[PDB]
């Protein structure tokens, strides 16, 4: 987290057809599920991958960066790590800070 | 695909021997879908 | 180089 | 909410230079911001818009589709509206249903 640069993303309807890229038979079919008419997907024959054309009309969501202005919070001093205390890397993983 | 009776108690040495089997050698579903999110998360653009 | 189905 | 068409957005690394697109100088800014080299923005000196060239290298989410198998749910009958009760539209816009 940094408030200086907080990232968000903005909603834009693509203007043009974009450049195919290749991706999973999974992820190609769920890319087809969302945008219907706006995207096609293709078998590429040999590799048994999937390119996906992006079509004019579909949405993306395009990051972009705020400046927030709240800088500073009383933080816990910095290096403090629950496996000084003895606590599991198991339970550090699994449990909210 | 199939599993043995309780797989949760058989040691994965035995269990290997059991799918070893019935297996092609083929990666299959659960294998592909997670090698599919690796590269397409972990990969700089463009590296399929 | 020889070939070996994954294990 | 349509468990049938979940929608979730996938991170991808731009391959090819996009198509410019305008918006305000204050979202170019958020996007230059956010971005840095991968995009440019120019002002467009009619107008005072900008355009914002997404490039190689940057990130965007392309949104994709889940189906969910968790299809049916107890729901409070179809029709109900606080405001049937004498709930105010002021109280049931500000606060959670
Ligand atoms: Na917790
Ligand atoms: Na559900
Ligand atoms: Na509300
Ligand atoms: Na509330």
């Amino acid at each position: 987290y940094n408030p200086e640069k907080k990232e968000m993303i903005q909603e834009v309807i693509v203007e043009e057809d974009l450049e195919p890229f290749e991706a999973s038979k999974e992820t190609a079919e769920q890319f087809k599920h969302q945008h219907g008419d706006k995207v096609d997907i293709f078998e590429i024959p040999e590799t048994g991958e999937y390119s996906v054309k992006l079509l004019k009309g579909a949405t993306l969501y395009i990051p972009k960066a705020l400046r927030f202005d709240r800088l500073v919070a009383g933080q816990i001093p910095t290096g403090w790590n629950a496996k000084t205390y003895g606590i599991s890397d198991d339970i550090i993983s699994q449990v909210d800070p | 695909g199939t599993t043995p009776e309780k797989p949760e108690e058989t040691p994965l040495e035995e269990l290997a021997e059991t799918f070893q089997d019935t297996f092609s050698g083929a990666l299959g579903k659960q294998s592909s879908s997670l090698l599919s999110r690796l590269i397409s998360s972990k990969m700089p653009g463009g590296f399929t | 180089i020889a070939d070996e189905p994954v294990k």
